[PDB]
RNA sequence: AUAUAUUUAAUUUUUAUAAUUAAUAAUAAUUAAUAUAAGUACGCAAGGAUUGAUUAUUGAAAAAAGAAAGAAGAAUAUAAUUUA
């Protein structure tokens, strides 16, 4: 029990990380419907569709939070969690399980809500592979872009996209 | 846009007026009907007397409403007066209605088809020349 | 209103004591005729504080202060310009 | 109850007899056949210097009783259809806007040529504050 | 309500560009003053210092200066370039001749407000794009009920508006006793606005809506919603499990060995009780839309009170240390509007009386400013245009034919729908059907 | 003990609702909804839901660089007649993507029109298989 | 008119789409023999090769009638002026194989695409400089000083988008074949059935498609998009 | 009223430069009234001048102590006023240039300092003030060719054959009230004078006050600079051979002179001509200076003739300076 | 029309204002939990109180020397600098507002003082175009026929601000010559007086001119005549310099130079042309001293 | 695993009306994306700073002077939507 006098929580570093908010009556989450700021961010240990043409299929996100509110803002590192398999054999196809890349979220399942009032729920969770300098590691995305790529964080995932809701 | 300060449906006191936000909410089924009614303590309810179930409390406002129809008045105590008389208003709605679809459900409502029957032959021309509140409720002092 | 030009560059703080003359052409800093003569941009920011307790004396005219005459009256200094006690 | 408030409690009562004695002075003249205002001295020195060589202003603002029972009294003129019909400014101007931006030379690369009339971006960040001698925005 | 909890860490309180520039009462001698330093004298202003006059009384090294030649000559060069140069030393013109009392002052000048009722709720759009879901107040019988001023004191001068006409068998015998005395209408409820002399208006004037201008930022307070008694996990919520946030001694190092408990509930402890029903204010709420027709302010924000409820609106005074009411923005109707003798009311129409304010952001909240976008297509041709070097007037040819364009092109701009609804009328009045 | 929750001030416990016909709620509203169409950021609708949902609806979202154009049928509307929360549900499919829109009504930058006139409850059926079937697919397993 | 980069316009354009069948769009005269022909053709009844009969049907009735493209009607358009422009700027640049491509009609966020081949970071860095500068007058924004990427440049000029790249990188991304092969936008390619990469009992979905894309290439992907969509 | 008039004449000075109607006419030409220690004199002349309107559209008051508008080599660039004739509503554009200085500041201002801080004298200062007239196409306004051709004839001077009297005449009596009429002049007169300063140079100079030095420079005008000051003139004045006179001038110019070419040519709009002298010029703080003149990408496009090998690579610039 | 700036043309050209009402970060309004009763619309007038508005009652307060109750005390700067009603509340009680009730009455303003009426006075335009160095500069600016001195010969009255220059050399040009005379025999006691003048004479023939020689002339006196200088300047008037126990060489320097500054000054103004001061040798020879100081320290 | 005492959080139900003082929840050593100062200052050069703006983190708080044994809804959100 550190320190020994007055024992702390030992989640210190873990705030830094987290996106929190208090459950009272006054601060809520809800849903994405109720308006602007009001969807709860991807947690830890997240699968997402990987829509690049790249050997990797599923990704598990690393992050504390994720949505698209601080997707220009944030960096999201996630981990290869299933690999596609070619039984009759470059830098997009050498993505094996276990690596680490940082992930570019295009879409959620949860509904959001704009600030101009327009909700969307998509079809699927997605985000494409990049590396530590922002560029995308497959050639083409087979995927919708959200509105929130449209950020120079993402130049060249707003290039390789192709289109954007 | 932005949400309300508090969002989602949040039970409020019992005196507590409407809020008038835009907020998602869903009615468990068309309480606008005769005899569909819910209860509960806000104002768009009925006043929930108490009982055991919703089953149990339904099936007092049943036995209620048919002794009214049977014997043109009822002593209730609590909050099942003022169930009691908006029921039989429901009732006397329906019987003025005069639909087949009326007949039905006045018919699964109640307990008695031969009150069903008498109901929809009497409060019509009963209440032809009244428009609402066809139930008195008096409070008594005992 | 409108964007004016008059709020666009900012003026000095110097006092009316220790200012040369309130005529447009010596609004501006003092610094700025050795500047132009330099052909150089000063930027040297904090001159000076006043100090912690600025305290001054009376300063006569560049004349009296050097020529006041010993005149006297019955226990006061006189002079044309000022009075003090003597002694 | 606490010191201070013991203290408040025995000495508000106390004050406001200070200051009915005080307004005594002042009834003196009204019972003379001769009403004449509290009569305060304008403050010519509200115009500072301070150590670091900063512009400093005191505001003195003086309330006269006549012009308060006159509107107290009176009714105040008509709006003015500008004033009530133009909508309230939502953003608030820089003093100096840095354009970054003029058609004057004729290479708009050549620095040496911008004119001096366009405020600089020093200009732009440090004026937020109107002119030295101006005190009204 | 009135807080008394730990308190948020998230808002960023910033109190150290709060902070004018410091200045000691010591140093405002002769030598700091930016004017020419006056000495009071009595009844003359004069630049010496105040001479004895019991001879006895001069101290030995003290000065009795009668006449200083620099400072003359500084006074009076002043003084002439002042009065030589108005336009050139017009910001020197408020040392002497002050701004008189009784005119609105940017620094000193606060009016009363209004009492509003919360009546509905709608969703509006701006011209970028944004949503803003708002709340229409009504305004239904704003006026002056009653002047206070404690003592005769300085700065507690207050005016007591009222909101709603009733009737007489409406309110308790005391209240009707309070409005008979007023001698105004019986109104519902009566809000105070603490002012300055300056804005004062007479007992029974009518507040129109248009007392607030359509962009201003406002005060708000109302009774937010009442949940009753609830719990720790409702009301400050994820908190109250344990006693936290508490300083006391303790070791750090095991150097010694001396510690201070616990032995009660310190006050502020967050636990359960009544939730709501308590004066909530709102601070800089910008205003959206006025109708003036059916006294009606929408404000962007949703409020946590019921319908209904009585909501005190005044003027927020300064905000990111700049006063609301200035000549940049603009200037308030000062002490209150107070409509035309020419307007009827009755004549004019819904749509006709209304009055929005400007963009309230700057960018498509949904998409990033210019500037942080990755590409836009820039297409404002209405809007603004930042070109400037306009190029040169076509070289006219003839002033006939120019003054004619010009004359028809003014014509069929004025009076485009007014002058169709007139002509419209007429020809249904004069068809008859036929 | 040190602070309390509650105000019983007169000003605040008083309610307003009993005069509410001096105010005609509904006609400010239906005001509001004849600006937006005058100025053009709505069209007045009057329709019911089984008239309304099927119908392919051509929506151009003003947004930079490019405005984005879908067309996907309606699943559900929110108000008969026109009103400044009329709301409309749409579904559209584009190449690989499937979304879920509720576009607000009377916004300058999202531009949707009603084109079929008709409603095709039978096409409203095939969208509502075909998004149910994509979103139980969309799901990670 | 001038045009972004302060350029003459005199070649005017469509506000519409190229691919739209419309009969405003459509200039040529009818004949009382051709209606006569085409109704005595389409009096047997015969449904659109698309999934969906009933919205094929109602997509090309709105097509015909137009309505499309008063909805998408878009005067925001580029103009070629300025692709002509950045072409003689990186010629001066010296930039080999200028390849530009408008996808104005396709599914894309840019009206045209300018693709360059630059030997070197500071050849790279000194053409995108370069398109800066020629779009001084109207852009809000200069390029990132330090490249964080040595083979791969992009400058956003209004709707119009330039990529320079190495011999290496420009041929791995061939994005110039993948927006040259990609057709128009057409509205009747709604009217497929949707796909989402779900693995069944059958690898076979009742209302969606199952297509994946790794075992195949990129231009195999680029060229079979559209055709296995209205194959399956 | 009359108070309302001067309140509008005094904001003509915060009237906006974006917003003047400096191109409100067709045809412009450029003129030089010569050089002044204090061209707010100048500038009150002409403000005082019966034949324009006493309230400008706009005014700049050159405060050279102001330490936004002190005279350097890159200087801070040109305060400009925009008057109105009266009877032809023609333009007058009166532009203060306040970056012709050639000369460099001191390495030490300390030196500086001490040695010119009790100096009772101080030196001129060469500070050139030109005007842009600019009028309207017209006929029968500036009553035919051969009357300016006349006035031409009669006073030395180099008018248009459209300009207007009313303006022509404006100049002529400011120039004659300031007592610069041997200044004023045009682009004949400053050729004449470039030609001037050339013989000058060729002749021996007379020995300034002290000798310059890098440390402490001589304010005193020489006649290097005085030749860079004024090919700076010559290209201000829209000469059609601007370029080729500098072209010619190059091989047998000083530092000062040099650097007066760089921003002659950089004035003229030559930035391959610019780049050709930064390029030719030897290292130093004058080829420090006139790269500091532009805004620029890196020095060393300005700077290196040849492309200096980088990471084995080469950088090209002309492309970038061309044209 | 005619067109103005404004936030969207600001925007259009790349600069965006701060939010004034929606924004998430700080309005800064530190008075709307803490300043209780009336607050004015001018921000953090109270914020140095403490911010708060409470004990605004009080009177007297804890002051320094200038502040407070301290009107009452003599200090000798004060009292010369700051009026007897001007005093304040001190320390953090600085009154950055005031207000008070009653009749506001503004005294007339001071009025200048032996000048006749009707006449004509010279205005003297002073610019920083002139050297600061130049007698101009600390000349009136309001010059009246009444404030002449004729019976010296002048045309325009004298400057009245005097420079404030320690003097350390002497400037000889507008000196016609300086006569020094001093006793042969060294007195036995240590002669500060002799010694001071001894090192002025030494001075004077070091001193700023192309040949002081010419103008510094020496003389003993066997009479026991105490040391004495005498300086005439150009006009033939005569300046003797009282040379008391105490003084040093630098005294002596700075009143001669006093002295000569109020004589070229009166030269100045009866219309006498004076050489003006310029660089020589004299001034490099003390640029290399100066070199020597700085590279020293 | 206990409200017994203390202590706290609430309440003592329209009080026309917060504020003269007691006491009391938010006293920057922030972090991340952009863009502008600028491709400036500063560097031999390759290079290259400081920096007040928007987002990102989504909240708002006023104590005590009036008549009291029903439901603060005559209850199906209207202060009686016709009413025998
Ligand atoms: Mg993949
Ligand atoms: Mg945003
Ligand atoms: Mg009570």
């Amino acid at each position: 029990k550190l320190p020994a006098g007055k024992p702390a929580n030992k989640s210190w570093f873990r705030h830094n990380l987290i996106i929190r908010r208090k459950a009272s009556y006054r601060s809520r989450w809800g849903t994405g419907a109720e308006g602007y700021g009001t969807g709860v961010p991807f947690s830890d240990q997240v699968k997402l569709h990987c829509v690049d043409n790249t050997n990797c299929k599923h990704v598990r996100l690393i992050s504390k939070a994720t949505a698209e509110r601080f997707a220009h803002c944030r960096v999201f590192p996630a981990v290869a969690h299933r690999v596609s398999v070619q039984r009759f054999k470059v830098s997009r196809h050498r993505v094996k399980p276990g690596n680490i890349y940082w992930v570019c979220l295009l879409s959620r399942r949860q509904t959001n809500t704009r600030m101009s009032g327009l909700r969307t729920n998509f079809d699927r969770n997605t985000c494409i592979l990049m590396n530590d300098q922002r560029v995308p590691l497959g050639t083409r995305v087979m995927y919708c872009a959200g509105r929130h790529v449209n950020h120079k964080y993402h130049l060249k995932a707003v290039v390789l996209a192709n289109f954007f809701v | 846009g932005r949400a309300p300060p508090v969002i989602g449906c949040t039970r409020k006191a019992r005196y507590a007026g409407i809020d008038d936000n835009p907020t998602i909410t869903y009615k468990p089924w068309d309480t606008t009907e005769p005899l569909m009614a819910d209860y509960g303590w806000t104002r768009g309810k009925l006043p929930k007397f108490r009982a055991r179930s919703p089953f149990h409390r339904q099936q007092i406002a049943r036995r209620m409403v048919t002794e009214m129809i049977r014997k043109d008045y009822c002593i209730v105590g609590g909050a099942r007066a003022p169930a009691l008389r908006i029921l039989a208003d429901h009732v006397v709605e329906l019987a003025k209605a005069g639909d087949t679809d009326s007949r039905q459900q006045l018919a699964y409502f109640l307990h008695d088809p031969l009150m069903v029957d008498k109901a929809f032959d009497e409060y019509p021309r009963r209440f032809k020349d009244m428009n609402a509140k066809y139930a008195m409720m008096t409070r008594l002092k005992s | 209103l409108s964007v004016r030009t008059e709020d666009f560059f900012s003026k000095e703080a110097i006092s009316h004591a220790r200012r040369v003359s309130w005529a447009p052409h010596t609004t501006e800093k003092k610094q700025g005729a050795f500047a132009k003569l330099a052909r150089s941009n000063f930027g040297d920011p904090l001159p000076s504080s006043f100090a912690q307790e600025p305290y001054f004396e009376e300063e006569i005219e560049a004349h009296r202060k050097h020529h006041r005459p010993d005149v006297y009256i019955y226990k006061y200094n006189v002079s044309p310009t000022h009075f003090s006690l003597r002694e | 109850d606490s010191f201070k408030e013991h203290y408040h409690r025995v000495h508000l009562p106390r004050r406001l007899a200070l200051q009915r004695y005080a307004r005594q002075q002042s009834l003196r003249n009204a019972a003379k056949g001769n009403v004449k205002a509290e009569e305060v001295p304008y403050k010519y020195n509200r115009w500072w210097v301070n150590e670091e060589h900063e512009f400093v202003h005191q505001y003195a603002f003086v309330e006269d009783p006549e012009v308060t029972k006159a509107k107290r009294e009176t009714l105040p003129p008509v709006t003015r259809e500008n004033i009530w019909k133009e909508p309230q400014q939502t953003f608030f101007l820089p003093f100096a806007p840095y354009v970054r931006v003029v058609d004057y030379p004729k290479d708009p690369d050549a620095k040496f040529l911008k004119p001096v009339n366009i405020p600089r971006w020093k200009d732009y960040m440090q004026r937020t504050k109107p002119v030295i001698p101006r005190t009204w925005y | 309500r009135s807080g008394s909890g730990p308190g948020d860490k998230r808002i960023r309180t910033d109190w150290y560009r709060c902070y004018p520039s410091l200045m000691r009462e010591k140093d405002r001698d002769m030598y700091h003053c930016y004017y020419p330093y006056l000495f009071d004298h009595g009844d003359k202003m004069s630049l010496y210092p105040k001479i004895p006059e019991n001879p006895r009384e001069w101290q030995p090294e003290q000065l009795q200066t009668t006449y200083d030649a620099i400072r003359e000559d500084k006074y009076d060069a002043f003084i002439r370039l002042r009065e030589k140069f108005p336009e050139l030393y017009q910001d020197t013109r408020a040392w002497d001749n002050p701004p008189p009392f009784g005119e609105f002052n940017m620094f000193y000048s606060v009016r009363f407000g209004m009492v509003g009722v919360k009546a509905f709720t709608c969703k509006d759009y701006d011209e970028l794009g944004n949503q803003f879901d708002c709340t229409a107040f009504w305004f239904p019988d704003n006026q002056v009920v009653k002047h206070s001023t404690r003592n005769g004191e300085v700065g507690t001068d207050k005016v007591y508006v009222g909101a709603m006409n009733v009737p007489v068998e409406f309110h308790k015998p005391h209240v009707a006793a309070f409005y008979k005395a007023a001698g105004v209408p019986v109104k519902h409820v009566c809000a105070g606005f603490p002012i300055t002399p300056d804005a004062y208006a007479p007992v029974g004037t009518k507040l129109d809506v248009r007392h607030f201008k359509p962009g201003q930022e406002v005060t708000i307070t109302f009774q937010n919603t009442d949940y009753g008694f609830r719990g720790v996990m409702f009301r400050h919520g994820f908190d109250g499990g344990y006693v936290w946030l508490g300083d006391s001694r303790w070791q750090r190092r095991p150097g010694a060995m001396g510690t201070e408990g616990q032995k009660r509930i310190y006050p502020g402890h967050r636990m359960a009780g009544q939730t709501g029903a308590a004066a909530e204010t709102y601070q800089g709420v910008p205003v959206w839309r006025i109708d003036y027709k059916n006294s009606l302010i929408y404000l962007p924000t949703l409020l946590d009170a019921d319908v209904g409820t009585y909501v005190r609106f005044s003027d927020t005074i300064n905000t990111k240390g700049l006063t609301l009411w200035n000549e940049h923005r603009g200037l308030p109707a000062f002490p209150t509007f107070i409509p035309p003798e020419d307007e009827d009311l009755s004549k004019l129409a819904t749509d006709e009386c209304q009055l929005k304010s400007p963009p309230l952001y700057m960018y498509f909240r949904d998409e990033f400013p210019a500037t942080q976008l990755v590409s836009q297509a820039d297409v404002e041709d209405a809007k603004s245009a930042k070109p400037a070097t306009a190029p040169p007037k076509k070289k006219v040819y003839d002033m006939k034919k120019y003054y004619e364009a010009r004359k028809k092109y003014r014509q069929s701009m004025q009076k485009a729908r007014k002058y169709k609804l007139m002509g419209l009328r007429t020809k249904a009045h004069e068809k008859q059907e036929e | 003990g040190y602070t309390r929750e509650r105000t019983n001030r007169h000003f605040f416990v008083a309610r307003a609702n009993a005069f509410f016909s001096r105010l005609p709620i509904a006609r400010v509203q239906r005001s509001l909804a004849m600006e937006a169409v005058r100025e053009g950021r709505m069209r007045p609708w009057k329709y019911t839901k089984e008239q309304i949902l099927g119908a392919p609806v051509t929506c151009n979202f003003e947004y930079n660089p490019r405005p984005v154009r879908l067309i996907g049928t309606v699943m559900d509307a929110h108000t008969e007649e026109t009103s400044i929360k009329g709301g409309l549900k749409v579904y559209a499919r584009n190449e690989e993507t499937n979304m879920m829109l509720w576009i607000p009504p009377g916004n300058p930058k999202l531009r949707h029109e009603v084109t079929s006139t008709k409603g095709s409850f039978q096409h409203y059926l095939d969208e509502r298989d075909k998004w149910d079937e994509a979103w139980i697919t969309g799901r990670a397993r | 008119v001038f045009s972004r980069l302060n350029i003459p316009i005199s070649s005017h354009q469509e506000e519409q789409r190229t691919n739209s069948r419309s009969a405003l769009r459509v200039s040529a005269s009818d004949t009382l023999e051709e209606t006569i022909q085409q109704p005595t053709s389409t009096g047997s009844k015969q449904p659109l090769p698309y999934d969906d009969e009933r919205f094929a049907d109602m997509l090309l009735e709105m097509e015909v009638e137009g309505s499309l493209d008063e909805t998408w009607q878009d005067g925001r358009k580029a103009y070629i002026e300025d692709v002509k422009e950045i072409l003689e700027v990186l010629r001066s640049l010296k930039v080999r194989d200028i390849c530009a491509i408008d996808v104005s009609n396709k599914t894309s966020n840019f009206d045209y695409m300018l693709f360059g081949t630059c030997e070197g970071p500071r050849h790279i860095h000194l053409a995108a400089w370069a398109v800066q500068e020629a779009d001084a007058l109207k852009r809000v924004c200069k390029i990132r000083r330090k490249q964080v990427d040595h083979t791969w440049e992009v400058v956003p000029v209004g709707r119009i988008i330039v990529n320079l790249m190495q011999e290496s990188l420009r041929e791995e991304l061939s994005l110039e074949r993948k927006w040259a092969v990609t057709k128009c936008m057409d509205p009747l390619s709604v009217a497929n059935a949707p796909v989402s990469e779900g693995r069944s009992v059958k690898a076979h979905g009742l209302w969606t498609l199952t297509l994946n894309l790794q075992d195949l290439e990129d231009f195999e992907v680029d060229y079979c998009k559209d055709v296995l969509l209205t194959q399956v | 009223e009359g108070d309302i008039l001067r309140y509008m004449a005094y904001d003509a000075r915060n009237a906006q430069f974006a917003f003047a109607p400096i191109r409100e006419f067709p045809n412009q030409q450029e003129f030089f009234l010569g050089e002044h220690d204090d061209p707010e004199k100048l500038m009150e002349h002409v403000d005082l001048c019966p034949l324009l309107f006493a309230i400008p559209h706009m005014r700049t008051v050159v405060d050279l102590h102001a330490e936004h508008m002190i005279p350097t080599i890159a200087g801070p660039g040109v305060a400009t006023s925009l008057y109105r004739c009266i009877y032809s509503k023609a333009l007058l554009f009166v532009q203060v240039h306040l970056s012709s200085e050639v000369k460099l500041p001191p390495q030490d201002p300390e030196a500086f300092k001490f040695m010119w801080k009790d100096s009772q004298v101080l030196p001129k200062m060469r500070i050139p003030v030109f005007v842009r007239v600019v009028w309207p196409t017209n006929e029968r306004m500036s009553g035919g060719g051969g009357l300016l051709r006349r006035f031409n004839r009669l006073f030395g001077t180099e008018f248009a054959s459209d300009i207007p009297v009313d303006a022509a005449m404006a100049l002529l009596y400011v120039m004659q009230w300031s007592g610069h009429i041997k200044d004023f002049l045009g682009v004949r007169g400053m050729r004449q004078r470039l030609a001037d300063l050339l013989l000058a140079s060729q002749q021996p100079e007379p020995t300034k006050l002290y000798p310059g030095t890098r440390e402490i420079p001589n304010p005193e005008y020489t006649v290097a600079e005085r030749l860079g000051m004024h090919v700076q003139y010559l290209a201000q004045l829209h000469d059609p051979d601007i370029s080729l006179t500098i072209q010619r001038l190059l091989p047998v110019a000083s530092a000062p002179v040099r650097m007066g070419c760089a921003k002659a040519a950089l004035i003229a709009g030559d930035r391959e001509l610019f780049r050709h002298i930064v390029s030719s010029e030897p290292p130093g703080r004058m080829q420090t200076y006139m790269t500091k003149l532009v805004r620029k990408r890196k020095t060393r496009d300005l700077v290196d003739a040849e492309p200096r090998l980088l990471e084995d690579q080469y950088e090209f610039a002309a492309p970038l300076w061309t044209k | 029309p005619p067109k103005h700036y404004s936030v969207e043309s600001l925007r259009t050209v790349g600069l965006l204002p701060a939010q004034l009402a929606l924004s998430r970060k700080p309005r800064l309004r530190p008075h709307v939990g803490n300043l209780k009763g009336l607050v004015y619309p001018l921000p953090y007038y109270a914020m140095w109180r403490g911010n708060h508005n409470k004990y605004t009652y009080n009177k007297s307060t804890v002051c320094l020397w200038g502040e407070g109750d301290t009107r009452s005390m003599y200090h000798q700067h004060y009292a010369h600098a700051k009026c007897p009603t001007d005093y304040g509340r001190g320390g953090r009680e600085f009154e950055y507002l005031t207000v008070k009730r009653g009749k506001m009455l503004q005294k007339p303003l001071p009025r200048v003082q032996y000048v006749a009426e009707g006449s004509k006075p010279v205005w003297l335009f002073k610019s920083w175009h002139t050297p600061l160095s130049s007698p101009s500069m600390w000349e009136r600016e309001v010059q009246y026929a009444e404030h002449t001195p004729e019976h010296i010969g002048a045309k325009r009255p004298l400057a009245v601000v005097a420079p404030r220059t320690m003097h350390r050399y002497l400037f000889l040009m507008h000196m016609e010559k300086v006569t020094i005379t001093v006793s042969p025999l060294l007195f036995g006691y240590g002669h500060t007086i002799q010694k001071a003048v001894l090192d002025f004479y030494r001075r004077a023939i070091s001193a700023r001119s192309p040949f002081p020689k010419d103008k510094v002339f020496l003389f003993y006196a066997i009479d026991h005549i105490t040391p004495r200088i005498e300086v005439t300047w150009l006009d033939g008037t005569s300046y003797v310099p009282p040379v008391l126990e105490g003084a040093s060489s630098q005294d002596l320097i700075q009143m001669v130079m006093e002295e000569a500054w109020l004589a070229a000054d009166r030269m100045a103004a009866e219309g006498r042309v004076l050489n003006p001061l310029a660089i020589d040798d004299y001034k490099w020879d003390q640029l290399v001293v100066f070199k020597k100081v700085r590279d020293k320290e």
